RNA sequence: GAGUCUGCGGCGCGCG
């Protein structure tokens, strides 16, 4: 928020509206300048945040941060097996492949 | 969407009987005294304050900022003056709309919870 | 044309009556339905400008929660079926109109019971005012402005006359918007946007209208990025 | 080969959240930050 | 004009570079800063066309694999960094353009040792390429085209030369977008919008250039409601 | 006008 403050701008119709159902929620202290009260939220691990689609806020901060999730191992059991017809057992005759 | 809020009652929540009692509790609201969810039997003052004649025109109040769908106000519906959120008349709709007999609807819903 | 001009947004349309008007229109490309049918939403609901009920004035009522002898309906219910009320004026002299009317006796108060005003119409006529029993006396003075979306009767405070009451205003004859964005399927490319909003109205004016409306509300939108300073 | 991750690969961080991709959303419509800068996963609240 | 149309959204601007630029536009009715801004936004990140490096051909090398000696990185480390090369060409008549590049021996090779070329301008100069040892011999080819979004280099495969490599396309000439809707005074009513969009740019094209482009894919697409069925 | 032959028992591990 520093550098927002400082590139030009302050807080959003948006980011008051969040504000009111976060204080009647009971995320802020009421009474206190939104922007005392977004550090307060910030503090919390939540922000406000966007819809995106719809440009509307989310009603309600949620968190958001820097989680380290990896990717694991695709077997030949990820590559899916789908079979018409193929081989067959040489004893019992149940299909194999 | 359906769930109602409460915030706060330090000044008189009694409206159920004075006329000064919807007055001076209706501006001790817009002051910072009376919440529009207050502990006051009959309505707090955020019913006073809102009236909704069609069912449409609850939601519209809504989108424009005015009210909260889980705000507690009063809508006019089919034959009953009922004093039900705008999320609870939200999901009323729904289900009137999922299935089209919109009466049969609200027969087997509870919109009380 | 042939290739991916004619490739174009087929505009379909399916509208009953002047209420409810669906409109589908594909193909689009990635995740434009919703990138269209949001704004030309938020336009729908607050832009179209109407007619609605600002102030009522009953005679020998002072306060918004009183009740009226010989009337079963209290001044609540009452005012809240005039924002019922749709009025439709036909030009911009008539900028604020206020419809009078007075019953009394064994008789119901419909809307066509209001005196017949010049430039003014009550597509309306049927709407229930009140029932009057037995010396029943009911003389009102109801405003009517033309606005925009809407406005609390706490945020204009009407006065007409002192002892008479705001009411909360009504401006859109779109009730209700909807839109969705279902997938299409266009030979090459699977992933494609199909936008189908469905609009509903009072009557007033109609689907299609509306939507035209919009559409050229966010046309002159785009345009005020003409000149730079 | 290359394997961009698809809706078909699962992923999972070490407390022991896992879970597969269901949905590669477009950047354009996606939850962002007041900054333009948007978030890249969206995980379900319900799972913790 | 006076009253209402000459009160009109002051497009205002302030660009430094290609890369950003603000831009403000007020007065606004309400809620309309916000319906402007978000669509515009999802256009400008979607739709605007640009360039990204489309194939690259190493002389001695074969497959996407492998390593140059003399050379520290490998042939998809470098490749990578050819995806962050933005370049940006002046007219139509340059579909595909390949920018050719060969450097020997102990010297760094930076992204304006391509030779130039007549139409096409590299606005990623510095841009590091690979770090050449001794008897370090890289001569390659690589390919540019203009697109938009993104396609997998298996999508496209693109085949200049028989031993050449694609590479996955990355068409947004824009970074990131930004819109804020704050209050305005306008003498009698307070409830008013604002909207400032910031636009950053790679250099490709410049914000201004980014968002007359938005506007009228917007506007192409506000005409596709015209043929009803 | 196409069809043979191989992949078993067990062991280890890992997923739901």
């Amino acid at each position: 928020f520093g550098k927002r403050k400082g590139e030009g701008f302050g807080v959003d119709k948006r980011e008051v509206e969040v504000l009111r159902r976060a204080e009647k929620l009971g995320l802020v202290t009421p009474g206190k300048t939104p922007e005392e009260q977004l550090k307060e939220l910030f503090l919390q691990g939540k922000v406000v945040l966007y819809d995106g689609r719809t440009g509307e806020p989310i009603e309600g901060p949620i968190v958001v941060g820097q989680m380290f999730i990896m990717k694991l191992y695709h077997m030949v059991e990820d590559k899916m097996h789908a079979r018409s017809t193929g081989p067959y057992s040489l004893i019992t005759q149940q299909p194999l492949g | 969407i359906t769930q109602v809020r409460k915030e706060k009652k330090g000044a008189g929540l009694e409206f159920a009987t004075p006329e000064e009692a919807l007055a001076a509790h209706e501006r001790g609201e817009v002051a910072l005294n009376a919440p529009i969810k207050v502990a006051g039997r009959e309505t707090s003052v955020g019913r006073l304050k809102y009236v909704f004649a069609n069912p449409d025109e609850a939601l519209l109040a809504v989108a424009h900022g005015i009210v909260d769908l889980q705000d507690v106000v009063t809508v006019r519906y089919m034959g009953k003056r009922l004093e039900t959120s705008p999320g609870r008349i939200l999901f009323a709709r729904i289900v009137a709309e999922a299935v089209e007999d919109e009466k049969v609807a609200w027969e087997l819903i509870q919109l009380d919870v | 044309m042939l290739d991916s001009k004619l490739k174009a947004p087929v505009f379909t349309v399916r509208t009953q009556g002047r209420e409810y008007g669906e409109f589908v229109l594909e193909p689009l490309e990635r995740g434009f339905g919703v990138t269209l049918g949001n704004p030309l939403r938020r336009i729908l609901l607050s832009s179209i400008p109407g007619t609605a009920v600002t102030s009522v004035y009953i005679e020998d009522v002072l306060h918004e929660f009183s009740t009226i002898p010989g009337v079963k309906e209290d001044v609540v219910e009452i005012i809240l079926n005039l924002k019922e009320l749709v009025v439709r004026f036909l030009n911009p002299s008539l900028q604020t109109v206020t419809l009078l009317l007075k019953a009394e006796g064994p008789k119901e108060v419909k809307a066509r019971d209001f005196l017949p005003v010049a430039d003014v119409e009550i597509m309306n006529p049927d709407l229930h005012i009140a029932t009057l029993e037995e010396g029943g006396r009911l003389n009102m003075e109801v405003r009517v402005d033309r606005g925009v979306g809407y406005v609390p009767a706490e945020k204009h405070g009407i006065k007409d006359r002192i002892n008479a009451i705001p009411v909360d205003a009504v401006f859109s004859p779109v009730r209700r918007v909807a839109f969705q964005v279902e997938d299409t399927r266009l030979g090459q490319r699977t992933d494609l946007d199909k936008l189908t909003l469905r609009i509903w109205t009072d009557g007033s004016v109609t689907p299609l209208e509306a939507l035209n409306q919009a559409v050229e509300i966010l046309r002159e939108h785009l345009t005020y990025f003409s000149n730079p300073q | 080969q290359k394997r961009k991750l698809q809706v078909g690969d699962k992923l999972a961080n070490r407390h022991g959240n896992k879970g597969v991709v269901a949905k590669i959303l477009p950047v354009e419509d996606m939850p962002h930050l007041p900054d333009g800068t948007p978030v890249d996963v969206i995980l379900n609240p319900l799972g913790v």
